[PDB]
């Protein structure tokens, strides 16, 4: 007598759907579980007509393939969930039903939103149309980089350095995700001099410079005062990592950025914690909707070409999930539910680390035009010819597409063209002698 | 004579240990899975333990499906603990018998 | 070589200390995946040995094949003061992603005493929160309503009511609970206030409520916190998790400033500490909670599920101001509080009555028993059964007895003057196996 | 499934009936030597043979010889018959589940034709 | 009886530490001294624990050449003092002592502030290598 299990229950478009992929503990069958997890996250308790409020399990498939692994589809009433509150449909969906003694391990793999609740969350502060409107940056790609290393080194310095790259040919720069206040670079100096490098860099090269500056904070009070002397400061752009902070100090956040116009850059520290085992946890896939609906102009999807396959179709498809308007579920690309919008602004997707410039042709072929291509650590001629190698290698790049090239196939020359221009981006690709296997022939 | 059956015994006792085992994990399962089963599946069990294979017969009877299910993981336990106590029963009382002389050997 | 790699440094005091235990990939030598954790959390004109941090040992975890522990030591200079946010970021920011590793787990974190010394804890902590509450030489009882929406705040204000009268000295709100559209949160205040104040002045016992006021926004956190205030609630609640560690701080320290009791509640954890071979561990989610602020935090039920073993010990680690190390119980350094104040533990869900003198012998005077669901007579005979039940196990051990193998007794005993605790025991049959003998 | 708790049970409850065991040895053997002492045994031990070690500390009080008579039988007991254990076990489990299994499947089609 | 002069203690290092130089009254011997100034700087009252307040003076030495004239050190839990507080650290240490009827004069010399006790304070709002590049 089981009535959290529902499999002829067609979906409301109203509803919130998520897809959990769990193995059950020997025993246990499969819709004893995904009963017990739609009545966790919901009512849950076993004269009213409780119906509207029950969260109705309503469909179960075993994984292709792994044994002892199934998908459980469950839909929530749009009235389970507090407006605006990422936190609240946190709590309500992971809260509580990871933790069953009947379950060897749970992974939440999607959520499908429904329109009426996308509509309760302001997103990003801007979104990928406004921030090129913004930053008058059009037609390619945004290069940021990070400077190497952390602390051990002055605010005076790092500001240097920060010039450095911008002058060089940039339009970014990061704070590395663990600088926030320490004995050796209190934030006001830092944004002081990072300030300041903009400024100057931005005059004597013409184009708009910024800098993400990191406010993440202990306390929302001192997050604020943080923001609120970038905003001082006339610095288009702040970066904020949403998961170590948390997702109620971010929609705070994301909030005041609109009300004073600056960009928010958002880096997911600590994701790996979370999203890296295939059998437990949520996939980054949600938190990247979760990140697109509490607010922020941009967000860390990690490289598609340091990590191999299968991560890139799972990114592609999530890249597309915080980029489009509609996308259309597609299971091939780890896209469980068709999602919508409705108008919602874009979040444009940052490609980071490990990548050196022989990886532009690919990654303007996988992200296209709007993508943030951030470039940390080294060239062998300092900062500025780093950048402008890195600069050059990207222009060159976006040209050969226009012309009509296949990026893939000429990556190599489209480089080593450009190379007879740039000395520096010769100096960079000359680095690397590259490694391609020949079987014997004759 | 006596180790063929004292060991004949031993193991329908195993036997029917972790049968009740097996049921206090199927309790537990249920305990957050579906309270109401649990509850029920409790009070029928109370006293019946003695026989583990009396046990089965008598649960066939009552819900078949949760009879079953302690038959499948009755024989999890086994297989993937049984191995193991030859080496813990033996170093269990040989362990209780050198710390009970002592307390003999002063008072 | 590797100069993230020391294997001859001993930890300066002042060291932050980091317990990992990971897999390498096949062919991934130990010390080189110990000092890629180091380097990577830490650092990487080199006058930077200051600031590197150091992997000062790496051992196998006995049995487990391929599982290693690598102990890395952090300098008091890499971490903002009074920030949880940045000392995670700083320790579990990056280092779960090497491709090297097949899984990573932070099981422990020794915070040096200058770092401890920078941050609040909790707003008041066990000993002080007596002296607020008047509650002494007991656990503390609470208990949670069921069900969460489908219930007008007028009638979850009644079910309140309920409870604490029928001697309980905390109820609940169900953790998803925050403002929906059939349960506004303002109107859910207005009515467990008003069952607080009744039932406190037909007791004459100080009653609680732990409001929740988990929001979307920091803004949104403190109207509610401080309208609760505004009633003069003794205490609030909060997901510190899903909320968010900064969030939190925030809540905490205006609880001190506005003497509010603060009760943690642990939504989420069973997403990152459940699995033994990846994540962080809730012993060091709890330490973080400790230091970021608050009063009352879900250390999970005992009784159900090595579970024992590994509870016990951070039990241990919330609640005391010295902690020795000690493996076996899950302590990896021993730990210092320079007298920042425990945090009490609840013991939360699956428990119903014959659990008590366990729980009591288990945990102590400075726990809260909560007990979420049902009695066959209706909320308040169920709070007095399990106040009742209670009152009999502290007298039975005040007086000598064993809680384990006298437990039957002490509730069959005290169970013949409370007919409430009659029926509640009546409940539940108990199942005990003998073995065939004659 | 917590085998960890699982196993340490299992353990005390078989050296627990191991000690039981070791009593009935000691019963049947001085029940040829000592009748007035195999009915004084049997009166003292009724009913408490359900924890091993909760004897044990009864029976040092009473008789230290009779005490350690026991701890030596079942000292030799589980050093002799331990080994043999997990496979009769587990094959008899199997035996009995499979057959269940062909009765409950037996039960099955009998009901089946009847519908 | 006197609990607040222990000359075996090693000081923690968390402990406060202030080294006092005094001229005692006719009469009064060293350690008299040395015990009261511990005791009125911290407790001072003369079933519980007490220990972990009281403070303790650890060590006794006359000054080289100066006759009358000896250096006092004293021990202070860190649980004695308010964070970012000199004012209470002052209130505390020199609040009183200094007007004992059984001394001559009294001198403070130097504290040793923990590290645990410093990581309290904000310091200077810049400092010398800030102020450069400011």
């Amino acid at each position: 007598k089981l009535t959290y299990y529902t499999p002829d229950y067609t979906p409301k478009d109203t509803d919130l759907l998520a897809a959990f992929r769990f193995s059950p503990q020997p025993g246990v069958p499969a819709d004893e579980a995904g009963a017990a997890i739609a009545a966790e996250s919901s009512t849950g308790t076993w004269l009213t007509d409780m119906d509207r409020y029950k969260g109705k399990c309503y469909h179960i498939e075993p994984v292709q393939g792994e044994e002892n692994s199934y998908f459980a589809f469950i839909a929530y009433p749009l009235d389970l969930f507090e407006e605006g509150s990422v936190t609240n449909i946190l709590t309500s969906i992971v809260g509580n039903v990871f933790g069953f003694k009947a379950i060897r391990s749970l992974r939440l793999e999607d959520i499908r939103f429904p329109v009426a609740l996308v509509k309760t969350f302001q997103g990003p502060p801007h979104g990928i149309q406004v921030e090129r409107d913004l930053l008058n940056k059009y037609g390619r790609p945004m290069l940021g980089c990070t400077i190497k290393p952390k602390l051990g080194l002055s605010a005076k310095n790092y500001g240097r350095a920060v010039y450095e790259c911008l002058r060089g040919g940039l339009d970014f720069t990061k704070d590395d995700e663990n600088i926030n206040s320490q004995p050796f670079q209190r934030w006001r100096d830092r944004f002081l001099f990072v300030a300041d490098a903009i400024h100057k860099s931005q005059a004597e090269t013409g184009e708009i410079k910024g800098h993400y500056l990191n406010v993440t904070a202990p306390t929302c009070e001192e997050m604020m005062k943080r923001a609120e002397f970038a905003k001082e400061l006339g610095m288009p752009i702040i970066m904020h990592d949403f998961l170590t902070a948390g997702f109620t100090a971010n929609t705070t956040l994301a909030k005041w950025c609109r009300d004073n116009g600056v960009l928010l850059h958002i880096h997911r520290a600590m994701h790996a914690v979370i999203d890296r085992q295939r059998n437990h946890g949520i996939h980054f896939r949600v938190l990247a909707k979760c990140l697109r609906l509490s607010g922020g102009d941009h967000l860390h999807s990690g490289t598609v070409v340091g990590k191999l396959e299968g991560d890139k179709a799972s990114t592609l498809g999530f890249v597309d999930l915080m980029r489009e308007d509609h996308i259309e579920a597609d299971r091939s690309r780890g896209v469980f539910f068709t999602q919508d919008w409705a108008s919602m602004p874009g979040v444009l997707p940052v490609a980071s680390g490990g990548i050196h410039v022989w990886h532009m042709p690919a990654l303007v072929e996988i992200f296209g035009d709007d993508s943030v291509l951030q470039f940390g650590g080294g060239h062998p001629w300092g900062n500025a010819p780093g950048a402008t190698a890195n600069r050059v290698a990207l222009e060159a790049c976006v040209q050969a597409r226009n012309e009509g090239r296949d990026l893939y196939r000429e990556g190599g020359d489209i480089l080593r063209e450009a190379g007879k221009w740039s000395p520096e981006l010769a100096a960079a690709l000359d680095l690397w002698k590259e490694i391609k296997f020949e079987f014997e022939t004759m | 004579m006596n180790l063929k059956q004292i060991a004949k015994d031993t193991a329908k006792t195993l036997q029917s240990y972790l049968t009740y085992q097996a049921l206090r994990t199927v309790l537990a399962q249920l305990g957050e899975t579906n309270p109401p089963l649990a509850l029920w599946l409790h009070n029928f069990s109370a006293g019946k333990v003695q026989d583990g294979e009396k046990y089965i017969e008598e649960l066939f009877l009552e819900k078949p499906d949760l009879a079953l299910r302690i038959m499948t993981v009755r024989e999890h336990i086994a297989e993937e603990i049984a191995e193991f106590l030859p080496e813990m029963v033996v170093t269990g009382i040989q362990q209780a018998n050198m710390e009970k002389r002592r307390q003999h050997l002063e008072r």
